[PDB]
DNA sequence: GGTAATATTTCC
DNA sequence: GGAAATATTACC
């Protein structure tokens, strides 16, 4: 899981499971 | 489209509509032999697993 | 912390 | 291709 999320800390195995979980912070 | 007759939601195979369909029948044949737990998933049964370490 | 459920991806 | 596995999410 490289892929961190810099508002919420969460890891990611794939860099488009943290954008579609970036949206969540909008 | 593999829609569920109970409720209204799709899924994307007929697979993932049998695994939605034990919502409803509370089949749940993923049994952990440590403690006797049972899942809908093997997935689920899995990742219940490594809690016991 | 660990379920319950399902979206996404992987795998024959 | 669709079953299966995996990753993630929503809950609390
Ligand atoms: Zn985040
Ligand atoms: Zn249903
Ligand atoms: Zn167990």
């Amino acid at each position: 899981k490289p892929f961190v999320c810099n508002i919420c800390g969460r890891a990611f195995t794939t860099k488009g499971n943290l954008k579609v979980h970036y949206m969540t912070h909008g | 489209q593999h829609g569920c007759t109970r409720c209204g939601k799709n899924f994307s195979s007929a697979s993932a509509l049998q695994i939605h369909e034990r919502t409803h029948t509370g089949e749940k044949p993923f049994v952990c032999n440590i403690c006797g737990r049972a899942f809908t998933t093997k997935g689920n049964l899995k990742v219940h697993y490594m809690t016991h370490g």
